[PDB]
């Protein structure tokens, strides 16, 4: 009967939890493309396999 | 902000209890005389924001002759604000009618947007 | 454009509060009064009965704060004195 | 080096500004009377509506 | 219809300035807002006729200013005017931030005017900060490095932010002629936040003292407060004269008379009085990343109350106990000013800590507690039984 | 209570309204503060356009 | 509704950018406007980043540029992505004003979208002099003192205007540092301008290529002209990356590159290309005062336009006569720069004569007399009796 | 712009005038065909500008028949531009079928506001 929520519902959480996982790797993704030439990083950034 | 619910459930437990009634009547009793809205002729419910949608709804539901009066109130204490005086003393709300005229179509409201919103998000059994 | 999101004030003609009837309104014209009419009967009425109301609540705290900073810069000076470099070396460790 | 053309023509700002000062408070009285001794009275309709 | 209905241009002009609905009961204090954009007209317009003298360059910039106060026909006027009028724009801008937390104009349907307020006084903050820089005397160089050092503490990248900051590895010439450069460009991006929160008061309008609707008597803007407001405009400019012609050095510091030195520290390093507050809550952290978090965090924390006030009436004209912590809050902010411009010594470590904790206990603790109190007693007093 | 009645105004009302002289007073006044205001806003505008004439060091070497 | 649509902020973007109505058949002649506007951000960026390192000192002025290309990071990319932009924005703005000339854009209901452009204009070419100066190189130099001097001629109270213009008795350094505190703030005038431009174009929308309404067929900008102005950004950058990598100094003159000397004339003081067809009409006229006026009539006789053409026809799509002489004006116009960039000598006086007659023949006698030719050809070809 | 009115009278004087008419009447056909606004498939007062009050009185006295038909010729026409073709030459407009089918009503429309203006600025004699 109830499911509780702040207009956010508990499972309108896990049905893009998955999604907050893959957005947080698109956030991932977004900013070590933007910031190697910066010289901090560099540590590892290049600890690649190639290159 | 707090719902009148809530506000009506710590209210109705502090006076059905004896002993915090007979402790927390007096000091609200001489908030009142010390706020200073009767002073301009204005009932508690009137000062209650309006920009909200249950808000809204309670005063569609208002008598229409309830409704005339309370526009006149509300002009009147705005021209006795921006002269800087007071209302003659007899003019003066008294603590007889100062009710809560606005609270049942208030409750109402808020009841049925629980009930509404229970239903939106259920969790059936099999 | 479109209209957009509405709001909770109109314009003039629909501004958008209840619907009033059995009030009416009067005035007269300023040209046909006379103005500085009363301006004592003010500064002396009024603002002394403006001051009166709303005057515990702003001295009241002035008075707790202005008692701390007092108590502070008056035992400052006394560790910094000569008969009180014995208290400095205490609390100053 | 300026002290003496600074106070000087301090003086002149000082009772320029003062008096426009005084001149606005008198014009805005005017202008406010019809608001301030305005009269509202209340006659309550029939709810027949 | 009118002209000023149907051109494309009056009609903003017409609608924003003449036939304005306002409420009727509107005081005086709903009169800073057009002050502070005189205010902005002032530092725009006598800024840009000193740089037409001024020099950026470490070597020749302490000189380029008393060179505008001796050789430039009416030098001396531009910049205690400017000097002097920035003390002025930060002191109604206290004031009107004041009145918006008493009044209650923080709530909804007006939350979306309020963030764009604190915005505006973040890079205001910044413009104020960079331009003291430019005049290069002792309290110049050695306040840059207080705060430009700070940000060396964050982890791992901390050293390479200060260094792209300075332009080198201390504050040096390249410092001084960026921050020229940044300090002309902030007034322009301050003066468009300031058209963005016109258009979100434009919306619901203005509110008023007493904190219920104003829909039932409105008064056009135009022959009533037009004239309202001249009423204030020429006070402030009388007690501006009064400070640019017969006392235009009490609001500074003499050091920054002496040519800046990174050989000789002074023996107080001290702010403008209008950043004193702010810079008694950072020497309070004893840690020093803490301490940089907590000073901005002061700031931000204002985006808060509109969520943590429980009331359901608007403003506290009418509220007592709400009334009593109002002015619990300011004079607790007028007391870390002073504790800002002390020494760093007993007793004056303890009472900035204490002072500290209440500013940040008033928006997170007080007013929820004290909100819900508030309701229960209108209640109990009107339906008891 | 019948809307005809107009109600009390004589604690503001005038000697007699006398439309020759309560547009007098207010005009004088409305004038002085248009007079002043002009010759202030003169005495700005003279004060910034000075300012880029040449200064005092190349006079000197004039 | 939708967000994007009920938002005091995004409305504004929606209405403009996503939304909006749009003939279905306009051409790639109406992508110029969106290029205009990453031309003045692409300036006002690149000139921020180099102001940190710019002083305006007349003894130091050509040797911080100097700077900024060997010593500074990237400061290379920076001057010459600068220099060679303001050449590219000054081309397709001849291109977008051609156009509205050839399509009838400033008739009316657009009368006021045509004037708020002419103003644009002229703040655009008072911004680059300013800053061409700044380099102070002996183009810059003699350059000022050719066009400051043209004042002088004013009667009674010309030299008055041109010694409160310089700061003293010769173009010196009161003129450079005054003259880069100018050009740094026109660009932010010129952006207030291009918002009250959009503010007029909304009213009515864009017109079209066939000169008839296009209220019968309405596409939505988003998604068919937001990628169809991909196109043109990055043939636009492609062709600006030739100029600044492989060939940054094709368009100006070797002379800059020597420092600004008053003892030493060159042979040859000659313009940029895109004010040389404006300094011939200034040459052609014998006396000093009918010069500086003819040249200023040049920019303000387009707001003749609207009045001039007798038309019951927008635009010069069907028009046959009005199209030969559209094309006569437009190689008028490259004349007149090529006689700019030669030697006051026989031919080349009498050839620049006939040249600004014909500029001011166009817009005065030849438009009013074949529009009333057309429009009676349009009648008694139908109506023939 | 010019007048309606004025193209009338300038033109029909063309046309009476035998020697005119032999020597301005060629000039004017290969004017019109060297325009090319048939090839898309419209008339000539389709091309006539219509954002003034004059024009729009015009459009809306036009029968409900031949109104219809002017917004398709105009739609047909946008399209047959973008695609930067022409129509097929079994669907130009004739030289017979050119017919100033809005003329009349534009004339009457002009000659009102002309009556209308001098009644408002009148010189009375006594
Ligand atoms: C830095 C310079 C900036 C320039 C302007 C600053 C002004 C800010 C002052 C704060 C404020 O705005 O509120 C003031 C408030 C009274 O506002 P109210 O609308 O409730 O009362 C309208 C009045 O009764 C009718 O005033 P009335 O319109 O009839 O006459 C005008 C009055 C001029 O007063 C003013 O200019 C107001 C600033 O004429 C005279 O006073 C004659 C004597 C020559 O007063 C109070 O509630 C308490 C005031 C004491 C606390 C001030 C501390 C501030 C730091
Ligand atoms: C990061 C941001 C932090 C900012 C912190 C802000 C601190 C800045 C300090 C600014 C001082 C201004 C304090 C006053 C605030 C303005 C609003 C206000 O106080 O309301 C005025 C109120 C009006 O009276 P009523 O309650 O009757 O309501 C109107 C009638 N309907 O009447 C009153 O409340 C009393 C008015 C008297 C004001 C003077 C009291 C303070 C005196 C010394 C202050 C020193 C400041 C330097
Ligand atoms: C919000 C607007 C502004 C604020 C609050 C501000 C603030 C300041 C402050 C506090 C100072 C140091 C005062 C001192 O000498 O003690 C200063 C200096 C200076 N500012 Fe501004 N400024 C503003 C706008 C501008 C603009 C737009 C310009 C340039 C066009 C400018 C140019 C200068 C210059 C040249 C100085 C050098 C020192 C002096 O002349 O006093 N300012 N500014
Ligand atoms: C610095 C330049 C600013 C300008 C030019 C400006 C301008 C204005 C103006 C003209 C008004 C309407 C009149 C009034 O209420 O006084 C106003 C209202 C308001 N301002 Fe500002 N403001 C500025 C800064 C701020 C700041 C820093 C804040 C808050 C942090 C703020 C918050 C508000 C609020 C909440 C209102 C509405 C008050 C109400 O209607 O009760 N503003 N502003
Ligand atoms: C509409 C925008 C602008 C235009 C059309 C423009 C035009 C020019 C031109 C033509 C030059 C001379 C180029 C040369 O070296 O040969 C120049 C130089 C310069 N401009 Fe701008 N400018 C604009 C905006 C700005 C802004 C906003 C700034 C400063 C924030 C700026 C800063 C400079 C500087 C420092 C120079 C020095 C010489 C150089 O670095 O090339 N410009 N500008
Ligand atoms: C910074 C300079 C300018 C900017 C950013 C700008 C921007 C724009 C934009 C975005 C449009 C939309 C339609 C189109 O692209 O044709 C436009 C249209 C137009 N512009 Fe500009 N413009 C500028 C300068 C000018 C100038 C100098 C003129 C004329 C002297 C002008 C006159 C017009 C006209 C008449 C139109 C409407 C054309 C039509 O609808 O057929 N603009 N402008
Ligand atoms: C037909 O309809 C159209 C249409 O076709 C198009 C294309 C557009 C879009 C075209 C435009 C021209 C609008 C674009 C806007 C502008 C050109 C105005 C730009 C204004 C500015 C103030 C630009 C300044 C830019 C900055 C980035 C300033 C800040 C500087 C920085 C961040 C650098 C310095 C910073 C540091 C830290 C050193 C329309 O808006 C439109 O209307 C419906
Ligand atoms: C509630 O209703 C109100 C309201 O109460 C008020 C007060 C205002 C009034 C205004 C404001 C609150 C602020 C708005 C102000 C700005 C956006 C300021 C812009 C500032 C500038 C300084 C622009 C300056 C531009 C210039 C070109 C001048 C600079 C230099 C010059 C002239 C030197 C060059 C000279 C020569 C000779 C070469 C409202 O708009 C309003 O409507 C909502
Ligand atoms: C939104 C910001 C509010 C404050 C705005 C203040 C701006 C001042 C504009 C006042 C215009 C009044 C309308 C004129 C009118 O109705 O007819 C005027 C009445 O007003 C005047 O004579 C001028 C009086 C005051 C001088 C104006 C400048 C004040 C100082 C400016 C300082 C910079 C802000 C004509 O006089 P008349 O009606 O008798 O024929
Ligand atoms: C504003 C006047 C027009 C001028 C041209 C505008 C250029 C800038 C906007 C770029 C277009 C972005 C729209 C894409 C979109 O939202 O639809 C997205 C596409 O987004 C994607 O996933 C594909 C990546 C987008 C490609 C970006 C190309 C160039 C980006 C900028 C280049 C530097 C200038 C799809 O969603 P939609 O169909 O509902 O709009
Ligand atoms: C840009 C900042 C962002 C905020 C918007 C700014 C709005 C404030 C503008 C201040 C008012 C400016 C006064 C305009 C005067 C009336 C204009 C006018 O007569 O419109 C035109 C003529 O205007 C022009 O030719 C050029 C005006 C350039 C103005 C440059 C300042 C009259 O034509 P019309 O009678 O059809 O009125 C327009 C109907 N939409
Ligand atoms: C013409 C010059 C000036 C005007 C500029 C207009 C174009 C500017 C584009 C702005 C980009 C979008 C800005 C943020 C959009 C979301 C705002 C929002 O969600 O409103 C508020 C959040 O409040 C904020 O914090 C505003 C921060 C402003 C950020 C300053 C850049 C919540 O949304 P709200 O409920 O008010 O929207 C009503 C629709 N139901
Ligand atoms: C835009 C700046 C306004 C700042 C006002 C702050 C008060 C300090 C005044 C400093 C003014 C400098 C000129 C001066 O000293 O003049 C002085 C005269 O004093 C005045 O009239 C006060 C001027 C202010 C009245 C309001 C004008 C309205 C603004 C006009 C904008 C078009 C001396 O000038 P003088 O050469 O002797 O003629
Ligand atoms: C007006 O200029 C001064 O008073 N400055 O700066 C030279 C000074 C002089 C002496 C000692 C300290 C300072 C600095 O004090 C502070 C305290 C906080 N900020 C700050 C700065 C930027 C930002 Cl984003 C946020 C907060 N700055
Ligand atoms: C890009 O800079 C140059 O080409 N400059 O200026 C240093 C130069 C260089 C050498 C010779 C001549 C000039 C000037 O040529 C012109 C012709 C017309 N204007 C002009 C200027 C301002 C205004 Cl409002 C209106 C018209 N200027």
């Amino acid at each position: 009967t109830g499911l509780h929520f702040g207009r956010l519902s508990l499972r309108s959480l896990t049905a893009y939890a998955p999604n907050l996982m893959l957005w947080g790797g698109a956030s991932m993704l977004g900013l070590f493309v933007f910031t190697e030439g910066w010289p901090k990083f560099q540590d590892t950034l290049y600890k690649k396999i190639p290159l | 902000p707090q719902s009148f619910t809530s506000i009506a459930r710590i209210g109705d437990y502090i006076l059905k209890s004896p002993v915090l009634s007979k402790l927390c009547v007096p000091v609200a009793n001489q908030f009142i005389n010390l706020a200073g809205y009767k002073k301009l002729g204005l009932k508690f419910d009137d000062l209650i924001a309006e920009e909200n949608p249950i808000m809204q709804t309670a005063l569609r539901r208002l008598p229409e002759d309830e409704s005339y009066a309370r526009a006149y109130r509300i002009i009147r204490a705005h021209q006795t604000e921006l002269t800087h005086h007071l209302l003659p003393r007899n003019e003066w709300i008294k603590a007889q009618e100062d009710v809560p005229y606005l609270l049942p179509y208030i409750l109402e409201a808020e009841a049925a947007a629980k009930e509404k919103d229970e239903l939106d998000n259920i969790e059936v059994s099999k | 454009g479109p209209p957009s999101g509405k709001t909770y004030m109109g314009w003039w003609g629909h501004m958008g509060g209840p619907k009033q009837k059995g009030i009416t309104s009067y005035a007269v014209s300023p040209y046909a009064q006379k103005p500085l009419q009363g301006i004592f009967h003010n500064a002396v009425f009024n603002s002394f009965r403006r001051f009166k109301s709303q005057f515990l609540y702003v001295l009241i705290p002035a008075g707790i704060y202005w008692y701390w900073w007092k108590n502070g810069n008056e035992y400052n000076e006394f560790l910094y004195s000569k008969a009180g470099r014995e208290e400095l070396e205490r609390v100053n460790v | 080096p300026e002290h003496d053309e600074r106070k000087r023509l301090g003086l002149k700002t000082v009772i320029i500004l003062s008096s426009l000062y005084l001149l606005s408070i008198w014009v805005k009285k005017f202008k406010w009377a019809g608001i301030k001794t305005r009269k509202f009275v209340f006659n309550p309709p029939k709810p027949r509506k | 219809m009118a002209f000023r209905k149907s051109n494309v241009y009056l009609s903003l002009v017409n609608s924003y300035i003449i036939d304005s609905p306002q409420p009727s009961s509107i005081n005086y204090w709903w009169n800073m807002g057009s002050l502070l954009g005189l205010c902005l007209v002032i530092q725009i317009v006598t800024g840009i006729f000193m740089a037409m003298h001024y020099s950026s360059n470490i070597e020749l910039a302490f000189s380029s200013v008393e060179h505008i106060m001796r050789d430039v026909h009416n030098g001396y006027i531009l910049r205690y005017l400017h000097a002097n009028g920035a003390s002025f724009f930060f002191m109604v801008m206290f004031m009107h931030m004041a009145k918006g937390l008493y009044y209650g104009s923080y709530r909804s349907p007006r939350v979306t005017l309020w963030n764009v307020g604190v915005i505006i006084f973040i890079l205001t903050i910044a413009t104020a900060f960079l331009g003291y820089c430019c005049v290069y005397g002792q309290m110049s160089h050695w306040g840059a490095t207080v705060i430009t050092n700070l940000f060396s503490a964050i982890p791992f990248v901390g050293n390479d932010i200060v260094s792209w900051l300075w332009g080198g590895f201390s504050v040096s010439n390249p410092t001084i002629q960026r921050f020229f450069a940044l300090h002309y460009l902030v007034p322009f991006i301050i003066a468009a936040m300031v058209i963005m929160h016109l258009m979100a008061l434009h919306i619901h309008g203005s509110s008023n003292p007493l904190g219920i609707t104003g829909n039932l008597d409105r008064i056009p803007m135009h022959s009533y407060f037009i004239f309202k407001d001249l009423v204030t405009v020429f006070l402030f400019m009388l007690i501006l004269a009064l400070f640019v012609f017969y006392s235009p050095n009490t609001l500074g510091h003499p050091d920054n008379y002496i040519p800046g030195n990174p050989l000789v520290t002074p023996a107080s390093i001290v702010p403008e009085w209008y950043l004193l507050p702010f810079y008694a809550i950072l020497r309070s952290i004893p840690d020093k990343l803490l301490g940089v978090i907590t000073m901005f965090a002061a700031i931000l924390v204002l985006l808060v109350l509109p969520f943590t006030d429980r009331s359901v009436v608007r403003g506290n004209t009418f509220k007592v106990l709400s009334k009593f912590f109002f002015f619990i809050f300011v004079f607790n902010f007028v007391l870390l000013g002073q504790i800002g411009a002390c020494h760093v010594e007993v007793p004056y470590v303890l009472m900035g800590q204490i002072a500290t904790f209440i500013y940040f206990a008033y928006f997170l603790i007080i007013v929820p507690v004290i909100s819900t109190i508030e309701n229960v007693l209108f209640y109990i007093g009107r339906v008891n039984k | 209570k019948s809307t005809y009645r107009t109600p009390n105004f004589d604690d503001v009302l005038k000697e007699n309204n006398d439309a020759d002289k309560g547009r007098s007073y207010a005009y004088f006044m409305v004038g002085a503060m248009g007079l002043l205001s002009s010759a202030g806003a003169k005495s700005t505008v003279e004060t910034f356009i000075s300012s880029m004439t040449a200064t005092a060091d190349v006079l000197a070497m004039a």
